[PDB]
């Protein structure tokens, strides 16, 4: 529950581009998401989400 | 951050279901990882922290 | 701080017990508060961030 | 929750010395947890501690 949280949004992440290819969603959507997942504070959001609910 | 990931996990989870069956099942998991963990019940709240809580990181 | 805590809440605790049964029934809620808030699942992980998260707050 | 996490850390520190008056708890140990009550960073984990509570 730590490992995709950042594992899976960087491997969802390089797949975006790979999704387009086979699915036609939108470079213009994937490049927003890239960047939903590029945003370092983010790492911090998954980070502490696994941190707090292992914890828990 | 709340709306761009709410829409990003949204876009993520139409991306998977006309991802997959072709060939792209595991790429398909890693979808609903992002999916999961974004409209995560945790999730949710550090992004509501973050609000005014910079979450200054120094070692993890 | 999470021996500090523990310390803190435990010794509230047995200063509830023996504060009130006289004449601060209230107060005793007080420390109980202070017992549930500091025992709280939540609580105890959030003093675990504190290791390497400095939460800087703005809207405090 | 909220509320609690610093009110009721606030009512506890101000009783604590009127506890001592009437438990005997030594006002050594008082001071012990008005540090433990007085630091800031603590507010921090109660601020948060409501936050993720009350966050659902």
């Amino acid at each position: 529950g730590l490992l995709a949280a950042e594992r899976a949004v960087s491997q969802v992440l390089d797949s975006l581009e790979e999704i387009h290819a086979l699915t036609d969603s939108s470079e213009k959507d994937l490049d927003f998401l890239h960047s939903v997942f590029q945003d370092q504070h983010l790492h911090t959001l998954l980070d502490l989400y696994d941190k707090i609910n292992t914890k828990s | 951050r709340k709306q761009d990931t709410q829409r990003a996990l949204h876009l993520l989870e139409e991306y998977r279901s006309k991802l997959s069956q072709t060939e792209d099942r595991q790429l398909r998991s890693s979808i609903e990882r992002v999916i999961s963990i974004f409209q995560s019940n945790l999730f949710q709240a550090l992004i509501d922290i973050q609000e005014f809580y910079e979450v200054t990181l120094l070692d993890n």
